[PDB]
């Protein structure tokens, strides 16, 4: 209740940082050992369990390093030596991340570790990725890294451990620039390749380093998916317009489940009306320059189409307006345009004597 | 072939739908400036910009108005909403939709009535930018 | 549904009862300013205030005007009023009040009268601020 | 970004003088009158100048509402001395990005006006008046 | 506080003239303008000023009633020597609070208009005239 | 060739000052004042003229949204050093040929304005300058 | 310490222009300290936004 009256001076040297982190960029790390089981954040160095071992030490230590900026959090899950990884993904799914790695893995467990991956993102509809060692995964939220004995220091690397670093390095990236040609100050030498193995390596779809210009950087920053369907987009192989995309489907969370979902009665004119919400969300971010202008959101008349199809329906003689009308019982379909910019890649130079 | 009739016509103001609605109207007016050319009599025109305009008529069932901008109006912010109107005549083919954007009212009817006179409330207002959906 | 019939109003002039009103009307007009910004077509408008018009028509019952402000009007004073209006139709679900504050009046008839009509008496006012009472 | 409503409006702004407020006031107006001298340097068609000062000018208009500015210096005019006062002006808008506010000091006025009126006209008070510092107080 | 009502108008001003009140008043207005001269201070970018004394100035018009201005000085005018008035001017409005009264002394007269007329235009005399001190009465 | 829509119009006009870009921009301008002195020949009636040099003015007028102006310069000119800015200006009319982009370069402006408002008129700052040098970008 | 307990706890109503004038006093108290070169001439104060 009421105190006696009370004048305080406080001093405190709110200056101790260097090299400050992202308020983006979450990363969380799943762990084979016998201490210190079950969840354990990780802000920064200071704040590190001493139970673990030392090569959990080493890559936590590797996670930690960022391309600009540190990233904003790690998670770090330990399971016990002999234990399944259904555990530790179903625990995951009450967290929310936007990268997962495991240094240490087998062949078996990244199938499984994809097909969970592969589900979430289709089925339940998150937006998540994952990097893995050597998984030809034709999916754009999986990313494989596939050079092997990267010497940092005095070890060589395996493939699967460098993998923390390469996750760190996609973390700590700021949205408006890309991975490509970064250089790794750490790494000393990579076992030779030639140019067009290289450059074929990563046309089929792949995460390398090559030794160009001063020193070792990323060839490209490309992802796992290597077919084109009509629908998918060619954009849809770069990494930073995925994120960037990614980004703006969990924003637009908080307008579409927090209320249109279980208040609002399913008719067409509540229909029009997400619409319009949706839209005027976009132009606020239009107007932000994150996105180009001109971005549509109108009703999905394939999906739409599709489903009224698996019903019994006859399709036939009905008007595209009267397509449209119709009331899909408790499901919504709408589908949206938007653009991102890249990042500059590649330059043709023409000089006329 | 048949015309429209604005019997069956709907508006929604600030994501509620208005019950009572006698009319909706808005228009758009160019801004256009008289250009002179040499060597020729026809005088030609340079389109510059252009302005939004339109009205309201709903009859005085509630105190919608007053509910939505009075207080904001006095503390010195003024509003802006959305409104949607809604076109669909059964014997027309299809119908059609138009959203209005960033809308600013001209005036508040406070109290207006006479005797033997059901009340009418019309409320002019200017907008900047409109969105379409389900065009003809 | 019904709408309010203007036949149930009422209206108080300075805490007296008008038994005799025709009908009221106040409204509230707003001021606005047109600004281009570069690079849109479309023209925005800024709100820098309001002004406050109505006005009141009442049978030649008495000479009410005449002893509210004439000697004051005469000696160079010039003095405000509050009024308060009433609408409640029996049909409808509720009432409505409106407090009109800072009243100034336009001007004043002293006579009016015509072979075979009923004199009306219908004076224009302005006013400043409202306040609001049983809100539908 | 950018928008309508963003523009600061002169019906939101106040002024202190001498540390009383002012409501009776109308508009209030500084500024600084920097000054240049030009310089022709050898080679070059382009002229150059160079700053050396400047001058800080200004005005006050305000309802007759009373006969304040007569209490102020009417009577230390006539004996010699001449005093020097300190204003501050705050424009606080709902709308735009905050408020902003200035203090300007060491100003000197630079008329009296005893009577101004007119039939039929209603009375202002317009005095202008120069000053020599200000300061930075929450501005946007 | 401050409200429109308190504003005063100019038609309920009057002016005495040489101890005869002027009924047929226009407008009236007397001012002071001071003289100041620029210093520029070593070290300082913000010019200063000295004040060194005032100047009065003012002018009464009046509608064409009665040839009043005439009968003052255009007899002695001629002669070579120059009189001096008193003028006082009172500004009561009931609305607003109170009166004040000022009295304008040692007032010289800058023309003498002995003749002005247009067919189709109402007649109006104004006078300019200079003075030196003056008093308050009654200040608000 | 010429028509009536090719004619540029200013609202599709863009400024960047220090390399910010500024939103709030109402005109710009800039010019450039020959020199000239007048020269008379022997047996010839027409006076010839001798170019010398020229002079750069301008001006930018922008809504008041934000306290920019005195960000930039406030500080600076009390102490004694002036600050030199450059501004860029672009005019892209969807209608005419193309675009233009100017750089205006070594700009020093005259005054700066602490306050200026008036009750019930919006806001605006006007700002004069002179420059020396100019480039040439994506002429027409 | 010292000077806000002298003459600021109960004399004044907690209203925003009081507030700007204690923040005055102690900008000004500040600004003598500078002169005898303790600290450095960039002291700001302000309400604290986020409490």
């Amino acid at each position: 209740a009421i105190g006696l009256p009370s004048i305080n001076i406080s001093f405190k040297e709110l200056a101790t940082t260097v090299k400050e982190r992202s308020a983006r960029g979450i990363i969380a790390m799943v762990l084979k050992d016998a201490k210190a089981l079950g969840l354990n954040e990780i802000h920064e160095k200071e704040d590190i369990p001493v139970d673990l071992s030392a090569e959990n030490k080493e890559y936590i230590n590797l996670a930690l390093m960022g391309n600009v900026n540190t990233p904003n959090k790690l998670l770090v899950y330990v399971i016990e030596g002999e234990a399944d990884i259904q555990t530790a993904l179903d625990f995951l799914e009450t967290k929310e991340f936007n990268y997962l790695c495991m240094p240490k893995a087998v062949e078996a467990d990244k199938t499984a570790i994809k097909n969970w991956i592969i589900k979430l993102r289709d089925i339940d509809k998150v937006k998540v990725k994952a990097v893995l060692g050597k998984v030809v995964g034709n999916h754009e939220g999986i990313i494989n890294f596939t050079t092997e004995d990267v010497l940092v220091g005095e070890k060589k690397y395996s493939v699967d451990e460098f993998t923390s670093r390469v996750a760190g390095l996609i973390a700590g990236t700021p949205l408006s620039q890309s991975v490509t040609y970064t250089k790794l100050s750490d790494v000393v030498d990579i076992p030779k390749m030639t140019k067009v193995d290289a450059e074929s390596r990563v046309n089929k779809g792949e995460l390398i380093l090559i030794k160009e210009a001063g020193a070792i950087r990323i060839a490209r920053g490309v992802n796992s998916l290597t077919e084109l369907t009509a629908e998918k987009g060619e954009m849809f192989q770069k990494i930073k317009i995925v994120d960037t995309l990614d980004i703006i489907h969990s924003d637009i969370r908080k307008v579409i489940i927090d209320d249109y979902i279980g208040k609002v009665t399913n008719s067409y004119d509540n229909k029009c009306l997400l619409i319009v919400a949706i839209k005027s969300y976009l132009e606020e971010l239009e107007k932000s320059a994150l996105i180009e202008s001109d971005s549509t959101v109108e009703i999905d008349f394939e999906a739409q189409k599709s489903y009224l199809k698996s019903k019994g329906v006859d399709l036939s003689y009905m008007t595209l307006q009267e397509i449209k009308e119709a009331n899909t019982g408790s499901k919504v379909f709408l589908k949206a345009k938007i653009k991102v910019l890249d990042a500059m890649e590649d330059i043709d130079l023409s000089i006329e004597i | 072939r048949n015309v429209m009739s604005g019997t069956w016509g709907e508006l929604w103001l600030d994501g509620n739908k208005v019950a009572e609605v006698k009319k909706f109207q808005a228009k758009m007016e160019f801004t256009k400036e008289d250009i002179i050319i040499a060597g020729q009599m026809g005088t030609d025109t340079k389109y510059m910009g252009y302005k939004g305009k339109g009205s309201i008529t709903l009859y005085h069932v509630s105190s919608r108005m007053h509910k939505l901008i009075g207080e904001k109006i006095k503390r010195g912010s003024e509003p802006r909403f959305v409104a949607i109107s809604k076109l669909n005549d059964p014997d027309s083919y299809g119908a059609e939709r138009i959203a209005v954007k960033n809308i600013a009212f001209d005036d508040l009817t406070l109290a207006d009535w006479e005797v033997g006179v059901k009340g009418e409330i019309e409320a002019p207002f200017t907008f900047t930018e409109y969105d379409f959906l389900d065009i003809i």
